[PDB]
RNA sequence: CUUGAGUCUCGUAGAGGGGGGUAGAAUUCCAGGUGUAGCGGUGAAAUGCGUAGAGAUCUGGAGGAAUACCGGUGGCGAAGGCGGCCCCCUGGACGAAGACUGACGCUCAGGUGCGAAAGCGUGGGGAGCAAACAGGAUUAGAUACCCUGGUAGUCCACGCCGUAAACGAUGUCGACUUGGAGGUUGUGCCGGCGUGGCUUCCGGAGCUAACGCGUUAAGUCGACCGCCUGGGGAGUACGGCCGCAAGGUUAAAACUCAAAUGAAUUGACGGGGGCCCGCACAAGCGGUGGAGCAUGUGGUUUAAUUCGAUGCAACGCGA
């Protein structure tokens, strides 16, 4: 993520594109990711339960605006 | 969304189009996902596998730090 | 508490300056309901406190606590068995009961005679910063520096 | 004694301590400070704050070679990445680049997870 | 005879396999520059590294291993498994139009082959990680968890081993039986209308002990095979076979219990989650615990020291 700070432009806008650069590539998420051995078990057993959950967000969320709470 | 590749007709991307190509990577050079794009899986294989050929022929970056 | 269902309660001023400040300090000072005791006391080292820097009843007072009043301070938070002092600013009317506390504290441990005479040497030195009421504003106050780096939850 | 006035401050912002180096546009050190340095320990040197100490002494400790203008460069995952910049733009630095260039493997294993 | 089975022609997708080559990021080490006092690690520390110049930063080199992004309840494979890019050799699947053979099919005890990781043998290699091991902590102890190191091993070639929660805990083949939403890969016609292959989720009848399965069945049937017969003893002993070994495989009995078990229900509990409350904390004031005395209790003593209450909820209690 490289940023270069423009003329007529101040610090905080800069630094904060500056926010927005890295967590478009989210440098700080792999660096996480990377700092412990995670196994091929672990790694297949991770994403196919995020895939669950977000099939399963997506029944509830669908289900609900059928149902009236009051 | 609006997979460009089949609107266009297109049969290989031809690596050797870089103009098309840095449509598809990121300011790192990082290839963009197809959830964000909206190109068909059949495209993105072959998009995939053609900025890998031009990143060794040193026509696309790895990187922004290299 | 967990409810929030507290008003503050009304505090007559003083018999004599008409001075809300300084009726919370009798209060302060009073012990076992002797409300009347403690405004001798109170007031007697005033009339010391006065003739003794030539100022005035009440500003002679407030000079004491400007020097006593905290700014910052800290609260335990417990995160990972280790504790975390985090410093917090101390809002306006606490500012006013910390050193008012520290101050009656202070002369109660004093080798003077009589507690308006405790009273009258302890307001003394807090003027010029060589009391030990002074001495804990201090004492708060580098803690709270100390911790400094903790300033969140 | 060297005036340069274009300078490079690189940021090793790491979970456990900040280390600020000040170089010259061609990798050779002037100065450097750390949080661990700057009097604090333990769970104090982990702190935004430790590394905003730290960059200010390092401002403090480079004074003496002039310089203007500087490029920051931003590498590891801690706490100090972004306060560490600040305090170099508060100190009186022309900040011209902010650059992440934390490593990234496209590698070695990584060691086991800790069962704590 | 042509509908099952297969052959041919054209093409499609694919981390299918085997051999070779090459690329970039990062780690580590080696040399050198700049530079100065810490670095590292943790809940916190210390071990450890550093004034013999570390860590940080930069330049050059060596080396090994894995291929970020793409990446997807995506794809390929009988299964185990398979992921940078390129070439070579090679296997299978699928689709459209026909042509061709003419039941050539299905299943399969014994047999043969393949079969993660660990392990074994021989010869290499060795960056990172890391059994064993060493030290530092933690602790009542700590032969652990955590930290600093670190050897086999992990990598390659060849050969063995032949086991895994080798799982979909679901043998293989074939036929039939409402729907919906997707993904992936072909293809005919004019974004729309079909038609195929594979695959994910929800659900109907039906089935099931229930949970659930539900055109990819755990539904309705047919063909063949494997296996089960209460729990423990025990997948153990002995024998045979196999292996260099580690061990694998086949596989008991005495004896012992009256249960062991599956699913779901109501609670209770959790060092599970969420939302609330209370002098529960926090914010404060005054106490108790020290002293003397009052009083109750325990113990001891006594001829008797009446009996009772004796966690909170007994102890200035019945009194
Ligand atoms: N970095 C690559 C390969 C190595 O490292 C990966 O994460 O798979
Ligand atoms: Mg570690
Ligand atoms: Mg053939
Ligand atoms: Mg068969
Ligand atoms: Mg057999
Ligand atoms: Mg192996
Ligand atoms: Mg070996
Ligand atoms: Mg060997
Ligand atoms: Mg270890
Ligand atoms: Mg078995
Ligand atoms: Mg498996
Ligand atoms: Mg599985
Ligand atoms: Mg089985
Ligand atoms: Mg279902
Ligand atoms: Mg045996
Ligand atoms: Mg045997
Ligand atoms: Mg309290
Ligand atoms: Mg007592
Ligand atoms: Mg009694
Ligand atoms: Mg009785
Ligand atoms: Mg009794």
């Amino acid at each position: 993520p490289v940023i270069k700070v423009r003329e007529n432009e101040p610090f905080d806008v800069a630094l904060r594109r500056f926010k927005r650069s890295c967590e478009k590539a989210g440098v700080l998420a792999e660096v996480r990711r990377r700092e412990f051995y995670e196994k091929p078990t672990t790694e297949r057993k991770r994403a196919k339960a995020s895939a669950v959950k977000r099939h399963a967000k997506k029944l509830a969320r669908e289900n609900a605006r059928r149902t009236r709470l009051y | 969304k609006f997979c460009r590749f089949t609107a266009e007709g297109v049969q290989e991307i031809d690596y050797k189009d870089i103009a098309t190509l840095k449509n598809y990577i990121t300011e790192s050079g990082k290839i963009v996902p197809s959830r964000i794009t909206g190109t068909r899986a059949k495209y993105q294989r072959q998009l995939a596998r053609a900025i890998k050929r031009a990143r060794y022929l040193s026509l696309l970056p790895y990187t922004d730090r290299h | 508490p967990r409810r929030r269902v507290i008003g503050q309660r009304k505090i007559l001023p003083d018999p004599k300056f008409g001075s809300e400040l300084l009726a919370k300090f009798v209060n302060i000072l009073m012990v076992d309901g002797k409300k009347s005791t403690a405004e001798s006391i109170v007031y007697s080292a005033l009339e010391t406190l006065a003739q003794r820097s030539g100022k005035s009843e009440l500003e002679a007072f407030e000079v004491a606590l400007e020097n006593v009043r905290p700014t910052v301070e800290v609260k335990s938070r417990r995160v990972g068995g280790s504790t975390y002092q985090v410093p917090v600013e101390v809002r306006p009317v606490r500012r006013n009961a910390l050193a008012m506390r520290w101050i009656v504290e202070a002369a109660r441990k004093r080798g003077d005679k009589s507690m308006a005479l405790r009273l009258a040497n302890e307001l003394s030195d807090a003027a010029e910063n060589k009391g030990t009421a002074v001495k804990k504003r201090e004492d708060v106050h580098r803690m709270a520096e100390a911790n400094k780096a903790f300033a969140h939850y | 004694r060297k005036q340069v006035s274009d300078g490079v401050a690189h940021i090793h912002a790491s979970f456990n301590n900040t280390i600020v180096t000040i170089t010259d546009r061609q990798g050779n050190a002037l100065g450097w400070a750390t949080a661990g340095g700057s009097g604090f320990r333990g769970s104090r040197k982990s702190t935004p704050f430790a590394a905003q100490v730290a960059a200010e002494r390092c401002a403090d400790a480079v004074k003496e070679y002039g310089i203007k203008n500087l490029e920051v460069m931003v590498k590891g995952p801690g706490p100090g990445r972004e306060s560490t910049i600040r305090a170099l733009n508060a100190a009186g630095f022309r900040i011209t680049n902010i650059t992440d260039v934390t490593p990234i493997p496209h590698g070695c294993r990584p060691p086991k997870k800790r069962r704590v």
